[PDB]
Parts: C-alpha cells; structure tokens; sequence
C-alpha cells in the first residue's frame, strides 16, 4: 500500500490478532488457486452462513 | 553561539530499556575519560557514532547522558541549522565548532538532525537549495576527516532514518559504529 | 554557466578560420538531446544553451 | 592583477578543447595522424564510396 | 479582554518563503517582536501549515527549518513574562 | 561512489581525470567498483539522467573513443549483474574478457578456510574435510566471519585455541541463527514435527 | 510518393552529384532514378 | 514582392539568450526599426 504514519498504539485485537498471518512478500512466489465455480461457491458461502448463524 | 553545556547532570541511571547496547557508550566513556590508557596497546576508538532510532527513542539525552557520565564539554546544535538561507555561512559554524572541540577536548560533539544534511541529494529539488547543502556536507566530511583519534573528541550524529543517508557518511573510518 | 556556449563558439569559429576543414563531434546525444518541457535545473540550462550556440553556428 | 585574473581563468575554462589532427603539430615537429584509410575498412562498401566522392 | 494583555494575529503560511531561511528569520522576528511586548497572547490561525508533520510534504528543507527554528526559539524560552502562544488548527493528530 | 554527484558535469570531469592520469602513468590498471549503480540503461526515467548518462558517455569515449588508442591499458570493472549494464559498455571491444566469480566450491572452501587459519592460533586435530562438507552455501566473507567468531569466542571462553567442536558451533550459529517460547506452544511444534517425520 | 519539398530539393541535389560522379556535366534523367537506387543500398 | 514592400528577417534563437537584460531591448529595437521603415513585413523563423 501507499502507507502512512500515525502516533497510535496497536489496535485492541484486529491489529494484534494480525500477528498470526504471515503475509506474502515476494511476488513471484504467490499462489492463487483457480476461482470456484458458482456451484462450489454456493456450498462454501453456505458454510460461512452456517458458522455465523450458530 | 553554539550550545555548549559545561557539565551535564544527566546520568546513566536516568535512561532505561537500552542496557544491552548501553555497554558501547560506557566503553567509549572510558576511552574518552582516559585517552592514554587505550594508547596502551592501540585499541582504535570510534571516529564518530551516528545515533539511530525513529523519533521519541531519546537519541538526544542518551548522548547527553554519555556527556553527563564523562562531565566532558558537550557540543550540541541542530544539523538542519547548518543550511540557513544565506550561502557560505552554513559551513562557518561547522569549522567554528570543530576548532572549539579541538580546543576544549576531551569533549564530545553532538549534532542531531544531521541527515538533513546527509540525506541523498534529490534528483527533483532545486540545485540552489542543494548547492550550499552540498557545500556544508562536504565541510563536515573534510573537517571530521581532518580529525585524529588522539584529539580526544568523540562525534555523535543523530537521525531517525538511516536508509536516506548518503554513502559518504556511511564510510568506515568516518562513522565506524552505528 | 555560459562555458559550454563559449566552447562550441570557439570550436566552430577557429574551424571557420582554417577552412576548409572537418569537425567531428562523437556522441552528440549528450549535447544534441531534444529539449524537454520539464526540469528547472542548471544542467538543462547549460545544455540547451550549448545547443542554441551549436545551432546558430552550424546554420 | 585583479581584473584579468578572471579573464585568464575564463578563457582557460572557455578554451578550445577539440583534438586537432592533420595540422602541423610541430611543437616538436610532428603532425597528429590517425593511420587508417579506405583500405583497412572492409564491409561498408556503400559508405566508403559515398565518402570517397 | 480578560488577560489585560495585548493581542497579536497572523497566519501560518505567512512563514513559508520562496527564499531559503527567510522563514527562519521571520520566525525570529515575530518571536522577538512578541518578546519585547510581554505579556501578551500570540494567536496563529492556519497553524497546520507551519506545524505540519515531517516528510508528509514536499518541503523538507523549508518546513523542517521552520519547525526547528520555532522550537529552538520556544525551547530556550524561559523568559515567558505571562505570554501565551495559541495555535489553531482542525487536525490535532496530524501535528508533529 | 565518487562518480555519483548532481553538480554540473563533474562526473565526466573526474572520469577524464582518472583516465588521463592513468595515461600519464601508463602502463597501469584501472579498477572501478559500483559499475551497476552508474552504468545503467540510458533512457528518460528521472531528471538525474540528463546528468547520469552524460558521465556514462564520457566513460564510453575513454575506453575506445577517439585517439584510436592510448597505450593498451587494462580497465577492469566489478559489477554484480551484467544484464543491467548498458549495451555499449558490455560490447566486445570495450570489455574484451568476462569472467564469473561464483561462490566457493567444495575444494574451494577446503582451501579458503585453511588459508584463513595461519592468522589464527589453532590446534592440530583439525580435518578441514568436515568443514568443507559442512559450510556448503556460504560466501568467502562468511567463512572469514566464521573464523572471526571462532577466535572471539575462544577469547571469551578462556582458552588459547580452537578445535573441531569450536568451528562446528561457530558455523552452526552462523547458519541456523540463534527469543523465548512457552512450554505450551513448544508441544505444538513437537507434535507437528513428529507427525511429519513419522509420515515421511 | 510520401515525400516533402525539402526531400525533393535533396533528391535533385543527389541527382546532380550522381551525374557528376559519372563525369557528365549535364544532369540526365536516370540520375533521378539513380538517387532512389543509392538510398536503397 | 507582390505587395511591393520592404522585408526584414530574423530568427527565434537570436532574442533567446539565458543571460539577463537583453530580450526586451532587442524586441523594442526590432519594432522601432520596423516602425521607422514602415510599411514592412517581419518574417521571423521558428517562432516557437
Ligand atoms: N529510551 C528512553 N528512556 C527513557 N526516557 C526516554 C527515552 N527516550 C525518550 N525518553 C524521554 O523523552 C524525553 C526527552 O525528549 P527530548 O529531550 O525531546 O529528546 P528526544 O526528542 O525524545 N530524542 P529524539 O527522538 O531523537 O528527538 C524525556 O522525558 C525522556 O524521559
């Protein structure tokens, strides 16, 4: 990103729980699987819905 | 007139959280308090150390804390002030202070915000702005190069962005430790 | 400043003095570069000034 | 002096700096030569004819 | 009106100068002008112009000079004879 | 490093200076570092290129240029990547020979480490084959640093020499690094590594 | 086709030079064509 | 030639010179010469 700089501490959780991610840094070793197929996407978003409802 | 405070009154006890690296300052403090005992075997002291850390880390007082531990003449002023809007007098303060140090040794020079002089000359700014900045930075180069380890004067630079430093001040034998 | 213009002036002039002769400027790319519309640096000033002198002399 | 010091500095700075060849470089009695002609150039037949004429 | 003191006004960008260092000189001038008329209030509208953060603008030299000169002016300010400096701006977090 | 500067034409000036003094002191050997930082492709890019490539073409008129020769001096340049240099610079006729300097080989490390011990107080139970087959992948400066840490740790330990184990540790610390981990997180590490090893 | 007036001046000058190369002091028509042929190689 | 009037010629490069205190005077000079010599026509090549 075209970043910034502020005098703030680390956010309560959302910036502190971002410590478990390991983002990607080099561009030529990025993996992105082929996007799902709107019949697989149906079942995956349905799993998301089940989690939220529970 | 250059801000030279005689004896400081800032101690090695009144800064906390930097113990591991503090050793360096303590070691340097012995060299400058006793410049002849390192003339014993020839242990080479630092030409000048540039204190680095993003602002708020205390780069100014911990240098002044070295000054307080040694009670040596502490010479401080802002490097950014070495480029006032008049050509030729920026370098004048440089020479003045360096002969002041060579006279009131054993002393320690400190100039926070010198990378304002040592940030790499931009390819987008006005030359007239960079010309006397060029002249002042070359004054500092040649002067502190003209310094000997035996003059008993330690140099301290301070800034927050090490990456913007130009490779001329990044020379070993000019700024040995960082 | 002005030194490049005086230099090309002296070159072309003394060349005209000992005519007929031959001039050879290898790598005019550093001097005959197309003038841009951006950049207020002295280098551009001296370069295009030498370019003007080069022009008015050769024509 | 005080005035023509900078005149000398100028015409030194603003002197001719082109190397002169095929004129009498008789500082010692020489004349600078390059030493290649239209025979030690093998390939640009068209260019050599153009410059010959 | 309740300080019984003198009021002085100017704008921030007034210190930005196309001439190098003249910002620093005019900073000095304003500071001594107010110093000789103590006690007083020195109110500065358009404050974030001069009090802008470092590096966030293309005026490193000039703004850097402005801020360091003003701070070293009010750093060694121990002879405050009842004066105040009131800088007004909308973004308190973007301050240096 | 002294060839990069933004004032008017000084790069070409210092180039002419180095080359004409090398012609005067001829024969000679002109070695130059930092060639990739200056000898990049001539194009628009930034404003600095109105100066930057200027210097470059002055360079170009010193190697071959006019004058048809000077003596036949040797000009050598150190650069990390040849693919980034200008086209005119890398042409046969300005840089005749081109040799690669890779990282030390097996026997390369064998010899480079042992020539780095006559300057070290060392013992006699030293067989360099283990180190050569153990330090594979490092550069020469890293081998010298290995010896430096070995000597300094020998000093800080209270001994007078360095033997097998000494070097082994030194290189093991230079390669696999040297932070706290809780005993609760440590068991996760153990379980996952043990499962991967059992599977494989 | 595709030329300009300046190129026409240059081409007739090239034809003059081509006739002079042939030793003839009278520029003939083929010199015109000759121009196009020497620009090609 | 058809209008039957005097003609003058100049060029953009001339008036252009980086040193100070010239251009305005050269332009005033050219125009006063033209005025005193009117009618006329001042061809000036490469105006840009
Ligand atoms: N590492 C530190 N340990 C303790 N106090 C510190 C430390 N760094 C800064 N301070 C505090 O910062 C204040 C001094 O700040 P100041 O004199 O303005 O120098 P500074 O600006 O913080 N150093 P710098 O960031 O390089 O400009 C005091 O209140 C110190 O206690």
């Amino acid at each position: 990103v075209i970043g910034q700089q502020r005098a703030r501490k680390v956010v309560s959780t959302d910036a502190m729980d971002a410590f478990a991610d390991w983002p990607t840094v080099s561009e030529d070793f990025r993996f992105d699987a082929p996007s799902p197929s709107d019949v697989t996407w149906h079942r995956y978003t349905d799993e998301v819905r089940r989690v939220l409802k529970g | 007139e250059a801000r030279k405070e005689g004896l400081t009154g800032v101690e090695f006890r009144d800064v906390a959280g930097l113990g591991p690296i503090l050793n360096e300052v303590v070691e340097v403090v012995e060299f400058l308090k006793d410049p002849g005992t390192f003339s014993k075997l020839g242990a080479r002291p630092p030409k000048g150390i540039l204190l680095e850390g993003d602002p708020g880390t205390g780069k100014t007082l911990l240098a002044k804390a070295l000054a307080g531990e040694a009670m040596v003449p502490f010479y401080q002023m802002s490097g950014t002030e070495f480029t006032e809007g008049i050509v030729g007098l920026g370098a004048a303060r440089v020479r003045d202070l360096f002969k002041r140090a060579r006279a009131t040794a054993p002393c320690v020079i400190f100039v926070d915000e010198i990378d304002a002089l040592g940030l790499r000359r931009a390819e987008n700014d006005s030359a007239k702005t960079n010309e006397e900045r060029e002249q002042t930075l070359n004054q500092l180069l040649t002067e502190m190069d003209g310094f000997t380890p035996d003059t008993g004067v330690v140099f301290l630079g301070a800034t927050n962005r090490a990456d913007l430093l130009d490779p001329a001040l990044m020379r070993p034998g000019r700024f040995d430790r960082k | 400043a002005g030194v490049a213009a005086a230099r090309v002036n002296s070159l072309f002039y003394n060349a005209r003095k000992k005519a007929p002769a031959i001039i050879f400027i290898d790598e005019i790319d550093a001097i005959g570069r197309a003038r841009s519309t951006l950049g207020g640096d002295p280098g551009s000033m001296e370069r295009e000034s030498a370019l003007l002198a080069m022009l008015v002399q050769m024509d | 002096s005080k005035q023509e010091k900078k005149e000398s500095q100028w015409e030194r700075l603003t002197s001719s700096r082109a190397r002169e060849f095929m004129t009498k470089d008789e500082k010692t009695g020489k004349m600078r030569d390059t030493g290649v002609r239209f025979e030690d150039i093998a390939g640009m037949e068209f260019l050599v004819t153009e410059m010959r004429e | 009106a309740e300080g019984g003191v003198r009021m002085f006004t100017c704008s921030g960008t007034d210190f930005y100068d196309v001439y190098s260092g003249v910002g620093a000189r005019r900073v000095r001038e304003t500071f001594d002008r107010l110093r000789n008329a103590a006690p007083a209030i020195l109110f500065i509208d358009e404050f974030d112009a001069m009090g802008a953060a470092r590096g966030a603008q293309a005026s490193g030299d000039e703004s850097a000079s402005i801020i360091n000169e003003l701070l070293v002016q009010m750093d060694g300010f121990e002879d405050n004879r009842g004066i105040v400096v009131l800088g007004a701006t909308n973004r308190p977090g973007a301050i240096d | 490093a002294e060839f990069i500067e933004m004032y008017m034409g000084l790069g070409a000036a210092r180039v002419r200076d180095l080359f004409n003094t090398a012609r005067s002191v001829a024969p000679c050997i002109i070695f130059i570092d930092e060639l990739d930082a200056v000898g990049r492709q001539r194009q628009g890019g930034g404003r600095s290129n109105d100066e930057r490539d200027n210097t470059v073409n002055q360079l170009l008129t010193e190697m071959d240029g006019f004058e048809a020769e000077q003596q036949g001096i040797v000009v050598m340049g150190a650069t990390n990547r040849k693919d980034v240099l200008d086209a005119a610079l890398t042409r046969p006729g300005r840089f005749d020979r081109s040799i690669e300097v890779r990282r030390p080989d097996f026997q390369g490390r064998l010899e480079a480490v042992k020539v780095h011990l006559r300057d070290k107080p060392v013992a006699a139970e030293i067989d360099y084959v283990s180190l050569a087959s153990l330090m594979g992948g490092m550069s020469g400066a890293q081998i010298a640093g290995v010896a430096n840490t070995a000597c300094f740790l020998a000093s800080r330990d209270g001994r007078s020499e360095v033997n097998q184990t000494d070097l082994t540790l030194a290189v093991e610390q230079a390669k696999y690094g040297r932070r706290f981990v809780g005993a609760g997180r440590k068991k996760r590490f153990a379980v996952m590594e043990a499962s991967i090893a059992l599977a494989a | 086709a595709g030329f300009t007036g300046a190129d026409v001046m240059g081409l007739m000058a090239r034809a003059a030079r081509m006739a002079a190369r042939q030793g003839r002091h009278a520029i003939t028509e083929d010199d015109i064509y000759a121009a196009m042929e020497n620009k090609t190689m």
